């Protein structure tokens, strides 16, 4: 085993989850409900389909908006998050069409974005 | 931060593929820092490779998005970056325009080259 | 009118017998630090430097007048470097005040006042990213035909329309 902080972590959208089971990944997207409990949320990317997260501890800090976690892609297509950060956005809005077509530029040709 | 660990060092000019390279600069997360009497080292992170190391001579708190530039540097065959300037990204947009800065700018020289 | 360093040296710009303007966006690498600012005429307009004449006084060639107070003004030579190539450039008040984020009397009083934080308004402005729209014209001195450059205006970035314009080149450029 190796911690996965130090790994490759790849940048994708909720539509390809299916692709990517088991490797590390980084997802954006903007913060849609949070189960009860405080152990699981969901959020939303540029197209607009959805993706889950789980945890591990319950959460005691409110968070709302565009989120960034990074985690690890299991069986039910899902995410097991390890670590999350919330971005700024006092001042300007995060155009988050123009990072959806950002990622997709970036798998289309890796050879100039290893 | 993938092609900087993987840069060539000859007759003291780093070169990547087929171009040369002197003065760079990249976006990533602050992960951690120390204080010493004459410099800070972070250890910036951009999601596609360990968190490499910057050195400035005479504080970003954690978790905070930077842009940087500086030289490349090599000691005991180790990468490392020496950098004029750190400066908190603002608008959250930065990083997502340059992110597609680099694969253009690494592209279109690339054609020169041919 | 969007156009690259690169191409501006290598398609036969500035060589032309008459000013040609375009706009692009740079970094800015260096500031020369000294000879930027000269004393000024109080008037409203003059294309002269004005001349001491060592008694509180001055006096101005052009409309051949003497006043007892100068107007401090801005020239900038800078480099901007882009991702392939790097220019020189030289920046008025208009420009120059807008780069280093001060008026043109503060910087003066700066100067003159406090070096240090003269020499951190320009560390400061440093490195940072501008667009930039500039002329280039042929000038002949001493029978040497050399290309300057003059800033005409200078703004902060437009992040979404820099990233929409750099996708829709990349995906059309690539496809042809």
């Amino acid at each position: 085993m190796v911690d996965m902080m130090d790994l490759p972590r790849s940048r994708i959208n909720a539509g390809m989850l299916a692709q990517f089971i088991d490797k590390p990944v980084c997802f954006v997207g903007r913060l849609e409900k949070i189960h009860p409990t405080g152990k699981m949320f969901i959020l939303s990317d540029g197209e607009g389909k959805n993706g889950t997260i789980e945890l591990m501890e319950p959460l005691d800090e409110e968070i709302s908006g565009i989120v960034e976690v990074v985690g690890r892609v299991t069986a039910k297509a899902t995410i097991l998050c390890t670590s999350y950060v919330q971005f700024k956005e006092d001042s300007h809005p995060f155009d988050l069409g123009l990072y959806n077509e950002a990622v997709k530029i970036i798998h289309d040709f890796p050879q100039f974005y290893p | 931060i993938s092609q900087l660990l993987s840069a060539t060092l000859v007759d003291e000019v780093f070169r990547i593929g087929n171009v040369e390279i002197s003065q760079v600069t990249i976006v990533g997360i602050i992960r951690h820092a120390e204080k010493a009497p004459t410099n800070i080292v972070y250890k910036i992170d951009d999601m596609t490779a360990a968190p490499m190391d910057v050195r400035q001579w005479v504080v970003v708190p954690p978790e905070t998005y930077v842009k940087v530039a500086g030289h490349l540097r090599s000691f005991q065959n180790k990468k490392s970056l020496v950098a004029f300037k750190i400066m908190p990204l603002e608008d959250m947009n930065e990083f997502t325009t340059h992110i597609l800065e680099v694969i253009n700018a690494h592209m279109v020289l690339s054609k020169a080259n041919s | 009118n969007w156009k690259t360093l690169y191409e501006v040296k290598s398609e036969n710009l500035g060589q032309g017998d008459k000013p040609d303007y375009f706009s692009s966006v740079a970094t800015v690498v260096y500031l020369r630090k000294e000879n930027c600012m000269y004393q000024a005429c109080p008037t409203q307009d003059c294309n002269k430097k004005v001349i001491d004449q060592q008694n509180g006084l001055y006096r101005c060639e052009k409309c051949d007048t003497e006043f007892p107070n100068f107007k401090y003004r801005m020239i900038l030579s800078v480099n901007i470097a882009d991702f392939q190539e790097n220019q020189w450039v030289t920046c008025f008040q208009e420009s120059a005040e807008a780069i280093l984020g001060q008026n043109a009397a503060y910087l003066g009083e700066l100067k003159d006042k406090n070096e240090q934080a003269f020499e951190e308004v320009f560390q400061n402005a440093n490195f940072r990213s501008f667009i930039f729209r500039v002329r280039v014209k042929v000038e002949t001195y001493n029978d040497e035909s050399r290309i300057k450059a003059t800033v005409m205006d200078v703004k902060p970035v437009d992040y979404r329309e820099y990233g929409r314009r750099l996708v829709m080149s990349i995906r059309r450029s690539a496809l042809m």
